[PDB]
């Protein structure tokens, strides 16, 4: 209950904040103030347009090792097993696994872009 | 109130649920599945599991940033769908919100509800156990035995996450 | 069965039918599917910590793990998808008939 | 199904050790080396017994125990020992190494009055016997009786009478 | 100089459980005798809350087995303050 | 591709389905199944078209859902009795969504929408594959929880999957098409008996992989993904189109061809149990699927097509690459009812 | 009595953003030839003070073409984030004492960067656009390296409790267990701050102002007064991680001293990393954390998961 | 076709998971461990055709356990009955229930 | 001869490349061959989580303490003198 007091007192804090912004100071919003910024010339066409992303295989793998982060991070208590032979030949080989996914993607051209 | 913040937050779980289900933009959806992972970090925290929650809450932060730059890159429109933009948006989310506070309001009033299985509208807080666990972290010992129990599970996503990155590769390569 | 296993089976339910009732762009499916898979983690996991199932307090982990996995099979052929037509949306997905 | 036979009120008071935490851990090695064979019965009954209610007695006799060993600290070695417990206390984690002039104090005074020698490292977490004089549970879990096995390998295997048959085959 | 530190931390830590393990038997049979004890008051206000009511056995258990059940945080909290349930249920999780 | 990594892939295509016939933990054959689909869905687009990509998304959406279905089913089970072990499921809204999902990955109707769409995207081998391989893992797991499998649910989907699976190829052209209708009313007539007797699963199984694997590694021989394709075989190759006109007989059950035994002993096991009406409309619902395949058998091998100049340039070479287990299969597949009590080896 | 504390926490860090802005610009200027603000009070002291007046008495514009939810939202929890971060650290004692503070504040990183995305989404501006998508690739580049050196580093805590990391460096800092990965983390702060030689995000120069380009008034002082904090918190993060500093229970003002001094002294170098170095094209910076950094850091998160093992040096779990 | 390889070969891959009553780290006891075992032990051998009828007893205490459905049904039941005596004014919690003594150590 | 070529010409064009495959290939086989590690297997062993069951003593088990401070039992000596 600490955290969730914690969590709201800050979120009031900066929409009280956000309020004080807009309301305490005064106003002339007139169309060619709100209107989009293209450096004093008016835009060409819309930033809703797609916009190619030249590292997707870099993302999709993000992901992919972002999983491996979730799997290596019970290690610390991992080391608390008797087992440590097999913990340690298990965390070896997840590490050694992602080690070889990278050297694959590199190797094939995959950390590169476009 | 805080007798049931499980049921607050599990609400607020479908609701996001409902907003990512109706289908808006991409973004909004993305919003949804970040508000419902939150709520469910926090369900899973209140029943003891603080490490699986936040590691949700983790995975699914960065799941949902590559599904925000493949949004802006191939799931773009230009005039971007809000819940409150299309009849057939808003029809599902006020679907999906009327569906929530009918099952909702009905299980906290009738003592037992029915859908399809049966629920019990005592509070969560009846079936946790009265047991201590010392010096331990249950959730923790459990998962810290994925490498002295369980080799195969290792072996076998292990396995599955190296072929995922070169199904990847293959399946956009693009010939 | 406690109220929360019903809403977080409901939210499994909504997000099935979400995914079964497609629209136009894929990448809302897709997340459709994460949020299915969200639910199921965390029923497993209010399961496993009820019943103190120890060695199953994995199991959530490993659901996740290939979660994951299908999400980025889905990003994967979604990119491939949007080359070849140039939008996400499923109306384009109509060569193979019957 | 039956009434569950819960113990009376009276039955289950006893004297108790109210003693506060690190009161407790302060004394905690001198205590489990004093008090082991009573606690030791005490566990062993639980364990066996499976239920609260049948060890009730060896609980009792678990917290007189308890309450003799602070008595004779409190005639012997009562002020080291207070400021033993006081240094401990203001640690939040109730650490014992901030503590070490404090125990040091207490466990000569202790040795000197009462004879009593703090247990070494990986002595109190040793497996001990306990002689009883409690008949050990016949079944604990109060199980019912196994369902009877199938019959099984009756013996020697011959060929079938007239082969496969199925349908028109001969063989 | 960390692999000094941290076996003398482990030496440090066997202590601390061997101090947990010496305490242990006087706090599982005070735990035994307070669950026991809120079982029994339960039983008696129930026996007092549901004597009208037709057809119920006072005490009477939900499992077919005549073995001690650990009791659920409902019944031995069921009827107890809010306050106590809040702390009971929740209190571990909350506190920080 | 690399073939190195196409052996990977395939080899991990069918460590999941030896991972879903090897597990006791659901969890593990649920991983299978999973291991099944990330392998096979780069497979499905080795060769890459719009209508690879179209197959591989239809496929990955479809198997995608049917998992998370799985994976709800056994979390509820879980919920209802504790247990991971693949056995009798102990709660009856469980046991409904498994056989729903492990129904759409065999394809059994009404789930069998994607299966012509996907054949037809896909290249003859990765249709082999699709066909044969991939229908093993949900019929093990079928098997294995038969007795919890509700009859009415398993034999209505399994008539659907026949009547449809008739129907459907009737209308047919294209020979992928075709094969995976009557895929479904196969996997039809294979589901139909679980319920009864898995071990005539297993059998109908077994003689549907023999006859199917000789089909597509005939019109691989042949180059042919159309009728009219296969139409011009018999000036070519015509010991093919014979091979095929005997391998259609066979598919379509008639006696004395080997695929004629499942029919048979699954009417005899569903006769023993006392259904009689069910039998009877699956035996006459199969005479669509013999339609279909006179109808191909017509214009391949026993009536003479028109065919084209060029063919004389193709009558000088001869085919490269051979399929060693083909003929074999071939016998298998035709040739096999003198020995049908041996239908207890695999018992 | 916590809710005071809570309001210790945020205040007293809110102004210390505020005159880290007059240290940052003071500190560049003399690094400049220059003397930074110092006619606006005594040595320029009161000069955060109007600016922040000066911010929230300008008048603030919601974009013609912006999503105005999101527009909003995104400060909010720029803000809110920032301040949250600060509660588990221990100074010496935490605000919230957690068994898994550091997951958490991972989390909580992660969460933080959506305000990018969003803040540059709902602006629905050319450059606003770009700005979310260069964050998105710098999380893409980060993420991954910086949890796996937090975690070869954590092996020797032998928890993700933030309170231990005290113990675990009584006797010496980690930064000579763990140089190297403390390296690697440091230049992983600098990117996950968003800060020179990686302020990618904003990137002036090359974008008139990244993803608040189209942000005025009350809304860009919330992300300045984020960004500011999330830089000394990650500093702080890093003194507690490795620059252990003296406990002594009875006297936590010490320790409080060692560690304010010792996260200064970082924030400085931030500054003055700002003022050396040149800026990274974000392909490079992605290109630095996975092809150099991301196998360091797998062969050093082997060696550390070893180590423990090899010399009998296991830490205690508790 | 659940080629049984593990018990062919002796390897224990997953069947360390299967259950709750099996080994786990630490000795750490599961929520059922009693009931499971009751259940296992008496299911063991018969078949499961027989197992479903001969046990079910150990299996509807084992389901009990896990769900507490009678548990918590009888436990609404009672402060529901408390609930109305309360309304009616019949009733009043003791003081120790209403936190007017100092609970057991 | 030419190993120590490529050696060379990995550490002047890929220097972190070469650090990182010998501390990863350091990581997997000193552990083999460390005589501390049955130390830290048997420091794990000897942390006592869970409290040590008494077992009912028949007149037979000369090897199992009857209490605390026997000779008898485990001893924690060579850990405290590491």
């Amino acid at each position: 209950m600490n955290i969730m007091l914690t969590l709201l007192t800050n979120v009031t804090l900066a929409s009280l904040l956000v309020l004080i912004a807009f309301w305490l100071p005064q106003l002339n919003a007139y169309s060619e103030k709100t209107s989009p910024y293209e450096c004093g010339f008016d835009p060409m066409g819309s930033a809703r347009l797609p916009f190619s992303m030249k590292f997707f295989l870099v993302a999709i793998t993000f992901l992919l090792f972002d999983l491996e982060i979730a799997l290596l991070l019970p290690l610390p208590w991992a080391s608390q097993t008797n087992n440590l032979k097999t913990m340690l030949t298990m965390a070896l080989f997840l590490l050694i696994l992602l080690a070889a996914s990278l050297a694959y993607e590199w190797t094939q051209k995959g950390l590169e872009w476009a | 109130m805080t007798m049931y913040i499980a049921f607050i937050l599990s609400t607020i779980f479908v609701i996001g649920f409902v907003g990512f289900s109706s289908k808006p933009s991409p973004i909004y959806g993305g919003l949804g599945l970040i508000v419902s992972g939150g709520v469910g970090c926090g369900i899973v925290l209140n029943f003891g599991g603080s490490f699986l929650g936040l590691m949700v809450f983790l995975i699914y932060l960065g799941g949902m940033l590559v599904v925000f730059g493949y949004t802006t890159a191939m799931a773009t429109e230009m005039y971007p769908e809000v819940w409150v933009s299309n009849k057939t948006v808003f029809g599902a989310f006020v679907s999906g919100l009327m569906m929530e506070f009918c099952m909702v309001y009905y299980a906290l009033k009738e003592e037992e509800v029915e859908i399809i299985f049966k629920f019990n509208g005592l509070g969560d807080w009846v079936i946790y156990d009265t047991g201590d666990s010392g010096f331990f972290s249950e959730e923790a010992m459990g998962i810290a035995a994925l490498y002295s129990y369980g080799t195969w599970l290792v072996i076998v996503t292990g396995w599955s996450l190296l072929i995922g990155v070169v199904v990847i590769m293959e399946i956009t390569r693009g010939n | 069965m406690p109220l929360v296993y019903m809403n977080i089976i409901m939210a499994f339910a909504i997000a099935l039918a979400g995914l079964l009732m497609y629209r136009s762009h894929l990448m809302s499916s897709l997340l459709c599917l994460e949020g299915m898979m969200l639910s199921l983690f965390i029923m497993s996991t209010l399961i496993i910590l009820n019943t103190h199932f120890t060695l199953a307090n994995m199991m959530p982990i490993i659901l996740l793990v290939f979660a994951a996995c299908e999400a980025a099979l889905g990003l994967s052929l979604l990119v491939m998808v949007s080359n070849t037509y140039g939008t996400d949306y499923v109306q384009n997905l109509n060569l193979l008939q019957c | 199904p039956g009434i569950v036979e819960l113990p009376t009120l009276e039955d289950l008071k006893v004297q108790e050790v109210k003693v506060s935490s690190s009161v407790l851990k302060a004394a905690a090695h001198h205590y489990g080396a004093q008090c082991d064979k009573p606690n030791k019965e005490f566990m062993l009954c639980r364990w066996e017994e499976k239920d609260p209610r049948r060890c009730l007695e060896e609980g009792k006799l678990v917290n007189q125990c308890a309450l003799d060993f602070f008595r004779q600290i409190k005639r012997h070695c009562a002020e080291p020992f207070t400021e033993y417990w006081t240094c401990i206390d203001y640690s939040g984690l109730q650490l014992f190494r901030h503590c070490r002039k404090q125990q040091a104090k207490f466990d000569e005074c202790v040795l000197d009055k009462l004879g009593w020698v703090r247990p070494d490292l990986g002595e109190l977490s040793k497996v001990t016997k306990v002689k009883t004089d409690r008949p050990l549970p016949e079944n604990p879990y109060h199980s019912r009786a196994r369902p009877e096995p199938n019959p099984e390998a009756e013996g020697d295997l011959k060929p079938a009478k007239h082969g496969s048959r199925l349908f028109f085959w001969t063989m | 100089s960390m692999m000094k530190w941290n076996r003398e931390r482990r030496r440090l830590q066997i202590e601390d459980f061997e101090a947990r393990i010496a305490l242990m038997p006087l706090f599982q049979a005070e735990k035994d005798r307070r669950v026991l004890q809120m079982l029994r008051e339960n039983l008696e206000e129930e026996a007092i809350i549901m004597k009208d009511v037709p057809d119920w056995k006072v005490g009477e258990s939900v499992f077919h087995t005549t073995r001690w059940v650990t009791p659920m945080m409902g019944e031995l909290y069921g009827l107890r303050t809010n306050e106590e349930i809040l702390s009971a249920t929740y209190g571990f999780i909350w506190y920080t | 591709m690399n073939p190195i990594i196409y052996t990977t892939l395939i080899m991990t295509v069918m460590s999941g389905t030896m991972l879903v016939m090897i597990s006791s933990h659901w969890l593990l054959i649920w991983i299978g199944f999973e291991m099944n689909l990330l392998a096979m869905i780069p497979v499905l687009m080795k060769n890459f078209n719009p209508r690879a990509t179209e197959a591989a998304t239809k496929y990955f959406l479809t198997q995608a859902t049917a998992s998370m279905m799985l994976m709800m089913a056994i979390i509820i089970n879980l919920l209802y009795s504790g247990q991971w072990t693949i056995t009798k499921m102990f709660n009856p809204v469980a046991m409904t969504m498994m056989t729903m999902a492990l129904a759409m990955k065999l394809g059994l109707s009404p789930f069998h929408f994607w299966v012509p769409e996907v054949t037809q995207g896909i290249s003859l081998q990765a249709g082999l594959l699709l066909l044969t391989w991939q229908k093993l893992a949900p019929l093990s797991v079928l098997c294995q929880i038969s007795q919890s499998i509700n009859p009415n649910l398993m034999l209505t989907m399994a008539m659907l999957s026949i009547l449809i699976g008739g129907w459907g190829g009737l209308n047919q052209t294209q020979l992928r098409k075709i094969m995976a209708y009557s895929s479904i009313a196969h996997m039809g007539w294979m589901t139909a008996v679980l319920p009864y007797n898995t071990t005539m699963t297993i059998l109908n199984l077994l003689i549907y992989i023999t006859m199917t694997l000789a089909m597509f590694m005939l019109l691989i021989h042949s180059s042919a993904t159309t009728t009219l394709s296969l139409s011009h075989t018999w000036n070519k190759m015509p010991v093919i189109t014979s091979l095929m006109m005997v391998t259609l007989l066979s598919m379509g059950g008639l006696p004395p061809l080997s695929g004629f035994m499942p029919k048979w002993m699954i009417i005899q096991e569903m006769t023993k149990n006392e259904s009689i009406i069910m039998p009877t409309l699956m035996a006459m619902t199969a005479l669509l699927n013999l339609y279909f395949y006179m109808r191909l058998a017509y214009s391949s091998s026993l009536t003479m097509f028109p065919s084209t100049n060029n063919m004389k340039m193709k009558w000088q070479f001869e085919h490269t690459k051979q399929m060693k287990l083909l003929p074999t299969m071939i016998v298998l597949s035709t040739l096999v009812l003198p020995m049908t009590p041996a239908l207890s080896s695999l018992n | 009595m916590f809710m005071i504390n809570i309001l210790s926490l945020i205040i007293p860090i809110l102004l210390a953003v505020a005159f880290l802005t007059l240290v940052e610009r003071k500190v560049l200027g003399y690094m400049q030839l220059r003397k930074g603000p110092n006619v606006v009070g005594p040595y320029g002291l009161l000069q955060p003070i109007a600016d922040a007046l000066k911010l929230f008495t300008k008048e603030p514009l919601r974009p013609a073409t912006s999503s105005i939810s999101m527009f909003i939202i995104a400060p909010i929890l720029a803000l809110s984030l920032a301040l949250t971060m600060w509660v588990p650290l221990p100074m010496p004692y935490p605000l919230i004492n957690m068994n898994l503070g550091v997951l958490f504040m991972l989390a909580m990183s992660s969460l933080a960067v959506y305000s990018i995305l969003w803040s540059g989404w709902a602006s629905n501006s050319k450059y606003a656009l770009i700005g979310a998508l260069r964050a998105v690739a710098q999380t893409i580049s980060y993420e991954v390296t910086l949890a796996i050196i937090l975690l070869s580093v954590l092996l020797m805590n032998g928890s993700y409790t933030l309170s231990t990391l005290i113990t675990t460096q009584e006797h010496i800092w980690m930064i000579f267990t763990s140089w190297p990965l403390a390296m690697m983390w440091f230049i992983s702060t600098l990117a996950e701050t968003n800060r020179a030689p990686f302020d990618l995000t904003e990137g002036e120069s090359e974008l008139v102002s990244g993803f608040n380009v189209e942000y005025a008034a009350g809304p860009f002082a919330m992300f300045f007064m984020a960004e500011y904090a999330n830089i000394i918190m990650m500093n702080a993060f890093t003194a507690i991680l490795f620059l252990g500093a003296s406990h002594d229970p009875h006297t936590p003002e010490l320790y409080t001293i060692n560690f304010v001094l010792k996260t200064l002294a970082l924030t400085i170098t931030f500054l003055w990393i700002r003022a050396s170095y040149p800026r990274f094209r974000y392909d490079q910076l992605m290109h630095l954390l996975w092809k150099s950094f991301l196998p360091l850091t797998l062969a050093l998160c082997m060696w550390h998961i070893s180590l423990p093992i090899m010399t009998a040096s296991i830490p205690p779990q508790s | 076709p659940f080629f049984d390889v593990q018990k062919r070969l002796g390897l224990d891959l997953d069947r360390w998971m299967t259950i709750q009553s099996a080994e786990q780290p630490h000795k750490i006891p599961g929520r059922c461990h009693a009931f499971e075992k009751e259940w296992i032990e008496c299911a063991h051998g018969i078949g499961g055709i027989r197992a479903e009828k001969e046990c079910k007893i150990e299996f509807d205490d084992f389901v009990e356990c896990l769900l507490r459905q009678k548990t918590m049904k009888r436990l609404s039941a009672i402060k529901r009955q408390r609930d109305k005596l309360i309304k009616e004014g019949k009733y009043t919690p003791p003081p120790h229930h209403l936190g007017k003594e100092d609970p057991r150590p | 001869g030419r190993i120590a070529s490529f050696l060379k010409n990995a550490w002047a064009k890929e220097p972190v490349l070469v650090a990182s495959f010998a501390i990863g290939g350091l990581a997997i086989i000193l552990p083999s061959l460390s005589p501390y590690t049955n130390y830290a297997i048997r420091i794990n062993r000897a942390t006592p989580y869970n409290y040590p069951v008494p077992l009912r003593d028949d007149g037979n088990m000369p090897d199992v303490p009857s209490h605390p401070q026997d000779p008898q039992g485990p001893s924690l000596e060579w850990l405290k003198n590491l």
